[PDB]
Formats: structure tokens, C-alpha cells, sequence
RNA sequence: GGCCGGGAACUCAAAGGAGACUGCCAGUGAUAAACUGGAGGAAGGUGGGGAUGACGUCAAGUCAUCAUGGCCCUUACGACCAGGGCUACACACGUGCUACAAUGGCGCAUACAAAGAGAAGCGACCUCGCGAGAGCAAGCGGACCUCAUAAAGUGCGUCGUAGUCCGGAUUGGAGUCUGCAACUCGACUCCAUGAAGUCGGAAUCGCUAGUAAUCGUGGAUCAGAAUGCCACGGUGAAUACGU
């Protein structure tokens, strides 16, 4: 049977799957390097395995869509730690100080009457 | 430079313009349509144009065909 | 490199050079160069001398330099004397195309003064 | 077929009102896949308050449109009949269309 | 923040080197928000540090660095009807803050053509020093001293 | 709200179904590149009232000329002063 | 090519539930309230945001949306029509957009959104034109079809500190569109011209995190005119010692 794992990050929703065959990165039938992630956030999708025993150890099928291209990375980026099912709440604990099963609840302020975009109050004239 | 295809004009004018030819030219014809342009059977009449408080006289020319009747006559008093 | 009109630019390229001239910009000068048959990021430096009369041949056909700036003048001058809106509002010193005298007419009109 | 499609504004009306013609038709027919929830258009309108000046304060508006989709997969005349003019209609548009 | 005391958040390192303390670096230099952008001329501007002055990575920007710590800062009082400046030892969180910025500060106002090439050659000057960040470093250093008194 | 303005909409909304509309059909697919003659736009000697968007869109109790809504057919003022008696199914406060 | 069986998992989608109460634990606190920390958890101390604005103040605004006391005009301060004005120009200020650029300009290639709107409508695909658009002409009252090919970003090349490939004003010639109608008084396109401006005086405006900042998209209004206004998302910080 498979091992799933949902995750997602400001509007951006990832289906993470995991195997016990060989370390091959395919997203969205693409590459790892031909997914584009070369700048910061180049490895925030493996950064829930930074910290573990790999070699290579696991097949990894991955799809994000919807946001952008930091929010789609820390989709996948806690989309795989939902996918460590298959060591169940064992590893998680360790897992809980790194903070990446932490789902992020900061999404984007919506714009409100009499600001700008949410914040920004128009500037005055004098007193 | 706008209007598309053709020189729009209106109809009770373009009767003025006509009257002038078979007729024949007498004096300077009132007209309250600004929206007509001028055309080269118009070289030669004399016209004029209401912008808010009297009909001016204005002399149609060769080289004025191009633009409007209206241009002629500034609305806006100043000085 | 005299190049048909008196601007003599040079060390650059052949779409800067010509952009240069009065009468002739960016739109122009590509298709002066793909005309004639020259690349657009070769220099004025290793162009013969043969080369530089069949691109002033092509610059010369349109009107431009002194002949443009008198037809330009033309349709300034014979336009004002006709005393229309648009010749009005040149002669004054004014917005020709409608823009609002109101504020910001700075750049017609000229700087302010008492 | 029998492919269904209604529209109401209140966050729950039609859920009873497609309630009821789902145990109509599945109890004397069968199949009756149920009732899919489709998306939800919300048209959000905003005007000014006051009738001069107060553009600082504003109320928002809004007109939430709940779609529903039943889609009886049996077409007997068995289920057909005894299942027409059970709608008793709350304004509610019934259209059945592909 | 007159009641409430925050939890000072910590910002993830940086996703090459690993340093944290460069995290800060590129974000001072971020204007409009890209990091993308940011980084590309810092690690082209430290790229070239390590290589001319022939050190390593880390200790290169480091040590540059730690010339431009400033001891001490001042803090205006407006107390008594008069500007008093009191002047204070700044703590080790804001020590390196004021560093990364008068350094990027002075690589601002130079006139050259690179961000990468410019910053670089502030970073160049650090351990041995002309430039405008090593001079912007001790400016309050003057003023101090001289309020030794207020204390 | 000055019935004389109201009254000059009764007269420009009934005139679009007899001068034009129907008859507005002309200048569609006469006026186009086809085959010219200019006597079809002659034909524009016609009242002018009945103007396709001539009607500023007052508000249909009160006669205000501004924040009309397409789809209440109202001014905001008369549609606040409606949608917190109700009135419009499905309308509330909207936040999110 | 999820495209066609199929598969109902999954994302997504909208109905109903669970879940966060200083309670479990530790310390302080009059042993109470509460506070600080820890554990668990996706979310901990009114979770984040909106809605939600007491008694009243400023005789604050609105007789101009409407309603209405009184007053006043009534072959006119009413009513209809055409043209004009509201868009004026020696001036002053506010509120914005667009810049002064190499965190950048230009050109080519390429990746990733959300929220909407649409039948008197939005318009594929296709043909014509450099282009604004025009003619031909599917589908969709709409998770289907149309607007819609989002941009920052990224990969190469060029530009290499200049009033410049910065910057776009102004003006000229020549077009398109909506509409009876574009001169006063438009949007938008083409060619050409290329003012000022190189971070701005006293002073002054906002913002504590998905915020400032920056880069795009949609709607309402509307025949046709947004840098405004409303709505949405991309990337994304700095600093809070303290009153």
C-alpha cells in the first residue's frame, strides 16, 4: 500500500506520496532541478529530510498546484512530514522541534475600506 | 485621426451648403450645429458659428476642409 | 562616417546610431538595418566604407534632419494662421491636445514666475 | 437525463429541500448517486453609507448563490411518477437540463 | 510595545553556507522584497571577497565584520528641558545589526557599477580600512566619551 | 425627486422601441463595408431621445442620478435603507 | 492530452460535526482571580482578520437621494429644446500615478496564482492589419465555454554610470473604437519629437509579520473614458532596549 500526505501553505495544496524504492525526485511528471527551485528555497522540500537517515531510501511522488513558487515549495515542504506515516508518531517527535509539521495559519490580509491593501492608512494633509 | 470612414455631417446643413450653390451665396448663415466639418463645395461661402452668445464670422478657406467648424470659434471667453 | 545627415555617432551600435538622427527612432532604425541587411549588434568600428552609402541611401528617402524640423514648423506655423482652437493654443503657449490648464501645465507653459 | 440543477441563497434551504427528493426516488427506485455541493458564487457588492461625504466607512454587501446536483442514475416510470410536485417550492428554481 | 514584550522571532538560516547571521545580511540589502535578487548579490560579492583577499568563506565576512562592530552608540534623553546624550554598550543582537546595515549603507552611496562588485569592495576594505562603513563605524565614538559623564 | 427629470425618463425609455430597436436595425449592417451611397446617414434626422445609452439610470423610487446598481436597479442610499428591512434574498453582512 | 474505460482514494468543492476551556502540569500569587513557563496539538492564553461603534459631544455633515415644518417665486426661481459651461489659467495647497535606473533598461526563452465577471453579454478557433481592431464565427446563463497568453522571478545576451537604450512629458503627421454625435472635451494604436528630473529645503505620512515594501489580476460605475475606488493573490523584510 501507498503512504500519503496532504500538507499545504498559503493557498497552495500538495499531494505527497512515498514508497520504499529509489530516490528519484519526480513533481508534476518534472525533475527536482527541472522544477525551477534553484534560489532560497532550493531545498525547503527537503528540508523535513535534512535530519534523517536517507542514502536513498524512498520513492517520492509529489504534486503541487495553486500559489506560488515559495508557497508551493513549503506545501511540499509540510506535505512530506504528513507522508512519514510510514514510521507513524515515532520520528514526529523529534519532528515536533523542527516545527515543520507546524502548518502555518498566516494567509494574506484582505484589503479594507479606507486603506490601501489592509494596513496603509492614506496619509493626511498637515494637522 | 477619428470619425472612421467618411466625414460625418448633419442633414439640415448640409441643405445650407447645397442652397448656396443653386441659390446662390448672400450673407453669413447662422448655424447652431457645431458638429459638421467643413467641406470643398463650402471654399468661398461665409458661415457662422454660435458658441454661447452670438454667431461668429468665420471665412471658410482651402486648407480649413480638414478641420471642424467648431475650432473656429474658441467658446471660452478670456482676457 | 558624415552617414547622410550631420549626426556622426560612432563606438556604438547601429540601432543607437541611427535613433540619433532628427526624424528617425527605434521602429525606424530596425527597419533601416533589416532592410539593408545588417546585424543589430555589430559596431560602426569594421563597417566599410561601401557599406555605410547603402544605409544612407535608405535614411535618405524619408524626410528628416532640417527638411523635417521646416515641415514640422509648417504644420505649426500654417496651422496657427489659420486661427483655429489648436492654433490659438499654440501661439498663447498653451496645451494643444486638451490636457488641463488647472494644474500641471509646467511643461507647455514653462516655469513659474511672480 | 434526470440531471438536475438548482440555486438558493440561504446557507441551508435546499439542503432539506434535496433531502426529500432523494428518499422519494431511492426508497421506490434505485441508484440515486446524491447530491453533489458545487461551488458557491458570491457576488459582493459595496456602496458608501452615507448620502454625503463618509467614503472612510463603508458597508459591504454580499448575495451568496448554493448550487446543488442530484442526478437520479434510474429513470424507471415507476420513480417518475410520485416524485413530481413533491418540490413544494420555497422560490427555490428547479431546472432539469444536461 | 509599552505593555507587551515580544518573542523576538527567529528567521531560518541561509539556504546555501547555513549561517543565520548572513540571513539578516540579505534582507538588509532586500529592497522590494526579493530575496532572489538579494542573494545573487551577495553570494557574488563574497564570491569575489574570499578569492582577492585569499581567506576563507565564512571567517572572510566575519572578520570583515567584526572591525565594523561599533563599542557603543548613545541614546537622546529629553528630560529637563535639554538634549542629553547618554551613551550605552550595545548588546551583541544589536551590535552586528548596526554592522550589516552601515555596510550595505556604505555601499549605497558609492558610485560604482555592481551591487556585487560594490559591496565587495566595502567587504575588501573591512579588515584593513579607508572606506566610508569603517569611517560611518565611529562617528558616535567622538561624541562618546565626552558624555562619560552622564551615567 | 424633481418629477419633471423623472417624467423626461418615462419619455427617453419609451421612445428606444419605436425610433429605435426595431428600426435601429438600420446602421448595423447598413453602415459597413459592403459593394458608396450616404444617403443612410441621413436617416439620422430621427428625435435622438431614443438613444440606445442616453438614460442615466436613476434610481427606480427615488430618482437619485448616481450609485446605481445594475443588479438591485436602485441607489445605494435606497438600497441600504431596503437591505437592513431585508427585502433582498440572501443579503446580510458581509465579512470574511 | 485525465483523454477513455474505470476508480473512488486524493486535492478541490459546500452541508453537518469534532477540535482550544487557563484545563492537563510546574512555579509565583491572600490559599481567590490571574500571571509566567512546560506538555500535548494543525491551531494556547479574547488563535488571525472582518462584522460588531455605549450614554453622549462637535447646534459636525446631509432641506441636493428621499421624507418634511415654515418661508418664497408661480405666463416664473416652473417647463421644453439647441449650443455653451462644469475640463477656464499670471497663482497656492492636498491626494495619487510615473521617474531619476545597473537590486536596473532593453530583447529572446521559460515557470508558478487567487478572486471574479459574462446573454441588449463575455468572445474562442480561424482569416486580415506592424498595431488599435475589423470580417467570418464555436461554446457557455456557466467548477464545462469566454474574457485569460498574470507579472515579479528565472536562463542567456546586450547595455557599463552619461541627462544615457535612464525617463517619459510636450508637440507634429497618420489610424481605430463606442455613439446621432469625439473641435471645445475622450479612450486607445502607429510613426516621429524626446521638457523637467540625477533621491528633493523646514517639516511631514503610515506600518509590528504574511504586515511595511514591491509586482500583477478582476470587478463595481458604464455605450464609451481610471493613476481613483473596491476585491484578489505572488514574492516578502527591518526593528521594538523602553514610556
Amino acid at each position: 500500500n501507498q503512504y500519503y500526505g496532504t500538507g499545504r501553505r498559503k493557498s497552495s495544496a500538495a499531494r505527497v506520496f512515498i514508497k520504499p524504492g529509489n530516490g528519484k525526485i519526480v513533481i508534476n511528471q518534472r525533475s527536482l532541478e527541472q522544477y525551477f527551485g534553484r534560489e532560497t528555497a532550493r531545498m525547503v522540500v527537503r528540508q523535513p529530510l535534512e535530519l534523517v537517515d536517507m542514502v536513498e531510501k524512498l520513492d517520492l511522488y509529489i504534486t503541487v498546484k495553486g500559489g506560488g513558487i515559495s508557497g508551493q515549495a513549503g506545501a511540499i515542504r509540510h506535505g512530506i512530514t504528513r507522508a512519514l506515516m510510514e514510521y507513524d508518531e515515532s520520528l514526529r517527535s523529534e519532528l515536533r522541534k523542527a516545527g515543520f509539521v507546524t502548518r502555518d495559519a498566516r494567509q494574506v490580509e484582505r484589503k479594507k475600506v479606507g486603506l490601501r491593501k489592509a494596513r496603509r492608512r492614506p496619509q493626511f494633509s498637515k494637522r | 485621426r477619428s470619425l472612421k470612414k467618411g466625414p460625418f455631417i448633419d442633414l439640415h446643413l448640409l441643405k445650407k451648403v447645397e442652397k448656396a450653390v443653386e441659390s446662390g451665396d448672400k450673407k453669413p448663415l447662422r448655424t447652431w450645429s457645431r458638429r459638421s466639418t467643413i467641406f470643398p463645395n463650402m471654399i468661398g461661402l461665409t458661415i457662422a458659428v454660435h458658441n454661447g452668445r452670438q454667431h461668429v464670422p468665420v471665412f471658410v478657406t482651402d486648407e480649413m476642409v480638414g478641420h471642424k467648424l467648431g475650432e473656429f470659434a474658441p467658446t471660452r471667453t478670456y482676457r | 562616417a558624415r552617414i547622410a545627415g550631420i549626426n556622426i555617432p560612432d563606438h556604438k551600435h547601429a540601432v543607437i546610431a541611427l535613433t540619433s538622427i532628427y526624424g528617425v527612432g527605434k521602429t525606424r532604425s530596425k527597419a533601416i538595418l533589416a532592410a539593408a541587411g545588417i546585424a543589430e549588434d555589430v559596431k560602426i568600428s569594421e563597417l566599410s566604407e561601401g557599406q555605410i552609402d547603402t544605409l544612407r541611401d535608405e535614411v535618405a528617402k524619408f524626410v528628416v534632419e532640417g527638411d523635417l524640423r521646416r515641415e514640422i514648423s509648417m504644420s505649426i506655423k500654417r496651422l496657427m494662421d489659420l486661427g483655429c482652437y489648436r492654433g490659438l493654443r499654440h501661439r498663447r503657449g498653451l496645451p494643444v491636445r486638451g490636457q488641463r490648464t488647472k494644474t500641471n501645465a509646467r511643461t507647455r507653459k514653462g516655469p513659474r514666475k511672480p | 437525463r434526470i440531471r438536475i440543477r438548482l440555486k438558493a441563497f440561504d446557507h441551508r434551504l435546499i439542503d432539506q429541500a434535496t433531502a426529500e427528493i432523494v428518499e422519494t426516488a431511492k426508497r421506490t427506485g434505485a441508484q440515486v448517486r446524491g447530491p453533489i455541493p458545487l461551488p458557491t458564487r458570491k457576488e459582493r457588492f459595496t456602496v458608501l453609507i452615507s448620502p454625503h461625504v463618509n467614503k472612510d466607512a463603508r458597508d459591504q454587501y454580499e448575495i451568496r448563490t448554493h448550487l446543488r446536483l442530484v442526478d437520479i442514475v434510474e429513470p424507471t416510470e415507476k420513480t417518475v411518477d410520485a416524485l413530481m410536485r413533491l418540490d413544494l417550492a420555497a422560490g427555490v428554481d428547479v431546472q432539469i437540463s444536461l | 510595545p509599552r505593555r507587551r514584550v515580544i518573542g523576538q522571532r527567529k528567521i531560518l538560516p541561509d539556504p546555501k553556507f547555513g549561517s543565520e547571521l548572513l540571513a539578516k545580511f540579505v534582507n538588509i540589502l532586500m529592497v522590494d522584497g526579493k530575496k532572489s535578487t538579494a542573494e545573487s548579490i551577495v553570494y557574488s560579492a563574497l564570491e569575489t571577497l574570499a578569492q582577492r583577499s585569499g581567506k576563507s568563506e565564512l571567517e572572510a565576512f566575519e572578520v570583515a565584520l567584526e572591525n565594523v562592530r561599533p563599542t557603543v552608540e548613545v541614546k537622546s534623553r529629553r528630560v529637563g528641558g535639554s538634549t542629553y546624550q547618554v551613551p550605552v554598550e550595545v548588546r551583541p543582537v544589536r551590535r552586528n545589526a548596526l554592522a550589516m546595515r552601515w555596510i550595505v549603507e556604505a555601499a549605497r552611496k558609492r558610485g560604482d557599477k555592481s551591487m556585487a562588485l560594490r559591496l565587495a569592495n566595502e567587504l575588501s576594505d573591512a579588515a584593513e580600512n579607508k572606506g566610508t562603513a569603517v569611517k560611518k563605524r565611529e562617528d558616535v565614538h567622538r561624541m562618546a566619551e565626552a558624555n562619560k559623564a552622564f551615567a | 425627486a424633481k418629477q419633471s427629470m423623472k417624467a423626461r425618463e418615462v419619455k427617453r425609455v419609451a421612445l428606444a422601441d419605436k425610433y429605435f430597436a426595431k428600426r435601429a436595425e438600420l446602421k448595423a449592417i447598413i453602415s459597413d463595408v459592403n459593394a458608396r451611397w450616404n444617403a443612410v446617414l441621413k436617416l439620422q434626422t430621427l428625435p435622438r431621445d431614443s438613444s440606445p445609452s442616453r438614460q442615466r439610470n436613476r434610481c427606480r423610487q427615488t430618482g437619485r442620478p448616481h450609485g446605481f446598481l445594475r443588479k438591485f436597479g436602485l441607489s445605494r442610499i435606497k438600497v441600504r435603507e431596503a437591505a437592513m428591512r431585508g427585502e433582498i434574498p440572501g443579503l446580510k453582512k458581509a465579512s470574511w
